[PDB]
DNA sequence: CCCTGTCTGGCGTCCTCTCACCTATGA
DNA sequence: TCATATTATTACGCCAGACAGGG
């Protein structure tokens, strides 16, 4: 949850 | 000793199942002895075959129960554990007794 | 037979299988000589009391597929049409016709 | 040495170690704070769940580079099931949730 | 798929949920043939069969009937690794309180019954005796008892009272150890005092009192009954290079746990006098404790030859356990190695990498190009195809390095420029060439130097290495504002 | 009066124990202080029929039994008999003698478990039987009828892939 | 009762390569 | 071969953390 992954945890952290 | 009972309803069958069963015996034991024919039970029925009335109108069946006495003198280690593992023919009662 | 007669043998079986142990107990109760003749007179008022169709000898054996209550064999569980139609089909093992 | 897809270990199913053994070189613990230092995820990702451990996922991943498709699906460690039996086989009920 | 991972004490319910049957006997295996032990640890029907569907005794062969389970086998009949996941447990004889929560200091025990440490072993391990609930006697709830102690109360207090010893005494305590009511003393006595040593002593107290009470952990579940035995294949017998099997530490453990379980069944069967069985549940007691955490009690216990064996605790702690060892750092697939070299002929974005580790390397990429085209048809022809490595695939191997980065990385990295991603240009030879300018970054010289090699496989690593690791990005240091391809 | 103690030996060595201690007795000639030396067994025979000698531990498995009195001389004459532990007691200072009742017990059960189990052995329709006693030995197989009159159990264990029910004794099967 | 020696546990660098060596007992 | 089950060396260097002792 920091490089890329950052838009991949903001999209699984925005869908709860 | 092992006494072994064989009992079945086709003679055939019967016959294969005993032969299996002293090949089993012989390679691993010593003196089998031996496929004896007891007698066979030829349980016969009547029926009345009409559906309503004609009473000597009749059908006589049977079913022929085969035996055979196989016997077993020595029972060793490798001979009676291996009977578990040969399969015989299907519709064949077996029944091992030691003693 | 009727649906009504085969569910009443059920009934009845069920009954006799239910009340055995005791029904059994009873009837030796009421056998053994070496007992008081009060007992003996309260085992058999017991039997009394208990159902009918608990009773071994109320039930007829009836054809297995039909109901049939004539005609019937043991060995089998089914009345002689039925029997006869099973060995014809090859559905009885062992059986064939008989010549002697 | 060079290693596309050889054996793997037994008990932790990843590559196994060294040269007579035809094994894979260890991406350790620095080089994994060396890619959590970019912003290198996926790479991070395929380095240890698909190229690593994950026994379907590099199945999935060896069939979708022979025909083209580069794509990984993910899965889990199948060590990280390894230690979850590991810390459940003492006193302790560790779980995954949802 | 899963947010958060929760831990919680295990309860003996959960423990025989997590279970597939109950390892009874402790041999391990026949090791004169092949086949393990019906039922030891290795069973076949508490786990599964060693062959994938097939009953290992006999009977399926085929794929017809995968569930099946004659009483000749006593089998399950699933796959290879489902013996992996599946666990067993066994029925400890004798309560054995963990030695995580005995000994952590502070002990989760030692704290939470308001008992010292000392005490506390010295009952566990059959050497005191602890009153429960006693009755109209004058003696306290936490307040041990000696042989003398007990003697002389056995003959004055022989009607209500109660004094046990071991796991099953302290069971009882926690067992009986009003949490609620606990809180409201403690927080009432914290709120009654002024004495600083004392504050700390219950806040410290009443913390762990009213955390217990958040979750659904009881205090009755610190003390095993229910012991869970690792799966075999986490446990692995495999035999080295020979006719023996090298077995495992754990194997050791399991089985010495199952030999003295079996022993004090058997003596509890017979009535065994007071000391026998006292010294046959605390050898279990310590069999436990050696199982868990070998070591945290006194001299470990050895095998071969005075050297400690590896318990499960130093399967996870340590620099070689889970996670230091397996799941911070892993070794990885597609991955090469080798000495080092100059080469100043290149582009600061591009490497040389040998022909040979390019061919071994991109094997998949070779072969999903060979079947593109249509030279071969099953995948068996390519193989044979680079395995005698003929003179089309060095057409496909330039078609396949062209755009595609390589990691390269030399062994002690330390900052994040210790790993840059390159673009291969292919090398008769057997050494990397890497780019003098470069070198600066990795601390590299060229005195015998190796650096490893790895591979993107993924698209979205491809763009990661090229957009973000690529040594063109990479031209200042992230310590500071100073360039790092300073000409050395 | 001797009263009883337990020492422990390393388990194996237990009769190489025993003779060595009645030698260090009678070496350093406390003979009024020392009575007998027990090691409990239970005579299993089954070495010919099913080679394994019916496989059971002798109760107790690694303990000596000692008729002894307790001086400070004799704790350490017990102690330096080779291969011994030590006692087995409440404490290392004034270790522990077990009862009069305990010991009784004991060797009764053990008389009883032993000679020939024969004590409510009704294995019944249930469980699992494993013949070993006479030919048809390691086999496993489940007893349909069972006859204590008769002091037989009629086991159907599963043969050339079938089942042939025999009927064996309850020391011929094991349950 | 607040300082206090004293004791007990818990750390101690990453990556790689070569070689050899592996429980006793026992009627 | 197939169950039986654990003893006669010391020689790191901090550095926290808990514990009985005493002015
Ligand atoms: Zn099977």
């Amino acid at each position: 949850p920091a490089g890329t992954g950052y838009a991949y945890h903001q999209d699984r952290m925005r869908r709860r | 000793r092992i006494r072994i009972r064989l009992k079945a309803f086709d003679h055939r069958l019967i016959d294969q199942a005993t032969a299996e069963i002293v090949e089993t015996a012989k390679r691993t034991g010593a003196q089998v002895r031996g496929p004896i024919p007891l007698p066979t039970r030829k349980e016969r029925f009547t029926v009345l075959i009409s559906p309503h009335v004609n009473k000597d109108a009749r059908d006589q069946y049977e079913i022929r129960t085969h035996l055979r006495l196989v016997d077993i003198v020595e029972p060793t280690e490798k001979t009676v554990d291996a009977l578990m593992r040969l399969d015989l023919a299907a519709g064949v009662d077996v029944q091992i007794s030691l003693g | 037979a009727k649906q009504s007669m085969k569910a009443r043998e059920v009934k009845r079986v069920a009954l006799a299988d239910k009340y055995f142990a005791k029904r059994a107990e009873l009837k030796a109760i009421i056998s053994d000589v070496n007992a008081s003749d009060e007992d003996r007179w309260n085992a058999v008022l017991k039997l009394q009391t208990l159902p009918r169709d608990s009773s071994p000898s109320r039930q007829r054996n009836r054809c297995r597929q039909t109901g049939r209550p004539h005609g019937f064999l043991r060995k089998f569980g089914l009345s002689r049409i039925k029997v006869r139609e099973a060995a014809m089909r090859g559905e009885i093992p062992g059986l064939k016709k008989a010549s002697w | 040495h060079a290693r596309s897809t050889g054996s793997y270990s037994l008990v932790t199913q990843q590559p196994l170690g060294g040269k007579a053994q035809f094994g894979g070189q260890r991406f350790g613990e620095m080089e994994v704070w060396a890619l959590e230092a970019y912003g290198a995820a996926y790479t991070l990702q395929e380095m240890l769940t698909v190229k690593s451990d994950d026994v379907n996922g590099r199945t999935k991943m060896y069939k979708n580079i022979v025909d083209g498709n580069h794509q990984m699906e993910p899965g889990m460690p199948e060590s990280f099931n390894v230690l979850l039996k590991e810390i459940r086989s003492l006193g302790i009920n560790i779980e995954l949730e949802d | 798929e899963f947010d958060a991972i929760k831990i919680a004490l295990a309860s003996p319910d959960m423990i025989r949920s997590w279970s597939f049957g109950e390892v009874k006997k402790p041999e391990t295996i026949n090791y004169r043939t092949f086949k393990p032990e019906r039922d030891g640890l290795f069973c076949a029907r508490i786990f599964g069969p060693v062959k994938d569907y097939e009953c290992l005794c006999g009977k399926y062969k085929r794929l017809k009937h995968r569930g099946v389970i004659c009483e000749k086998c006593g089998v399950e009949v699933t796959q290879t690794k489902v013996r992996r996941e599946r666990m067993g447990h066994i029925e400890l004889a004798s309560p054995t309180a963990h030695i995580w929560f005995l000994k952590s200091l502070p002990s989760r025990i030692g704290l939470l019954l308001d008992m010292p440490l000392r005490d506390i072993e010295r009952v566990l391990y059959f050497e005191s005796y602890v009153v429960i609930e006693g009755g109209m006697t004058n003696l306290e709830r936490q307040q041990i008892l000696t042989e003398e102690q007990y003697l002389d109360a056995l003959e004055e207090f022989g009607d209500e009272f109660d004094a046990k010893m071991g796991a099953e005494a302290i069971q009882a305590l926690l067992k009986s150890m009003d949490l609620e009511q606990e809180c409201e003393q403690l927080r009432e006595e914290l709120n009654e005092t002024n004495s600083e040593t004392k504050r700390k002593k219950l806040t410290k107290r009443i913390k762990l009192l009213e955390a217990f009470v958040q979750s659904g952990n009881k205090p009755e579940w610190m003390i095993l009954t229910v012991l869970p035995v690792l799966p075999p294949d986490l446990r692995p017998l495999v035999p080295l290079d020979g006719g023996r099997f090298a077995t495992s530490d754990l194997n050791d453990l399991y089985r010495r746990v199952i030999n003295r379980n079996n022993r004090l069944k058997r003596l509890l069967d017979l009535a065994a006098p007071d000391i026998i069985v006292r010294n046959e549940k605390r050898m279990l007691q310590e069999a436990v404790d050696a199982l868990l955490d070998n070591g945290r009690r006194g001299r470990a216990i050895t095998g071969s030859n005075k050297r400690p064996l590896k318990s499960l605790a130093d399967m996870i702690k340590g620099k070689q356990g889970r996670f230091r060892q397996n799941l911070l750092g892993k070794r990885v697939d597609y991955s090469g190695r080798s000495v080092i070299t100059v080469g100043p002929y290149l582009r600061l974005h591009q490497c040389g990498l040998p022909k040979k580790m390019a061919l071994e390397l991109f094997k998949p990429f070779i072969y999903g190009k060979l079947e593109l085209r249509g030279l071969a048809t099953t995948i068996k022809a390519a193989k044979k195809m680079v395995e005698r490595e003929e003179a089309v695939v060095w057409d496909i191997l330039d078609e396949v390095i062209r755009e595609h980065p390589v990691l390269l990385n030399r062994a002690p990295t330390l900052h994040r420029l210790g790993i840059q991603a390159f673009e291969p240009v292919l090398i008769e030879g057997k050494a990397i060439q890497l780019h003098p300018l470069v070198c600066a970054a990795y601390n590299a010289d060229f005195d015998g130097d190796q650096m490893a090699v790895h591979v993107p496989l993924t698209l979205e690593a491809q763009l990661e290495a090229r957009a973000l690791m690529m040594s063109t990005n990479n031209i200042l240091s992230p310590a500071n504002g100073e360039p790092i391809i300073v000409p050395s | 009066k001797k009263r009883w103690y337990v020492v422990q030996a390393f388990s194996g060595f237990e009769g190489r124990v025993a003779t060595s201690l009645r030698e260090h007795i009678k070496l350093h000639n406390m003979e009024d202080l020392f009575g007998e030396v027990m090691v409990p067994t239970e005579e299993v025979v089954e070495i010919r029929g099913g080679q394994r000698r019916k496989s059971e531990r002798k109760f107790f498995p690694g303990y000596v039994l000692v008729q002894m009195v307790m001086n400070d001389a004799s704790w350490h004459l017990v102690r330096s008999v080779p291969r011994v532990m030590g006692f087995i007691g409440g404490t290392s200072d004034r270790p522990a003698p077990i009862s009069d009742k305990e010991v009784d017990a004991i060797m009764n059960r053990l008389q009883q478990v032993g000679d020939k189990p024969r004590p409510k052995t009704l294995f019944e329709p249930g469980e699992m039987v494993r013949v070993n006693d006479g030919p048809f030995a390691d086999f496993n197989g489940v007893v349909e009828e069972v006859d204590y009159e008769k002091s037989r159990l009629k086991v159907s264990v599963s043969i050339f892939g079938r089942a042939t029910p025999v009927e064996l004794d309850f020391s011929q099967v094991e349950k």
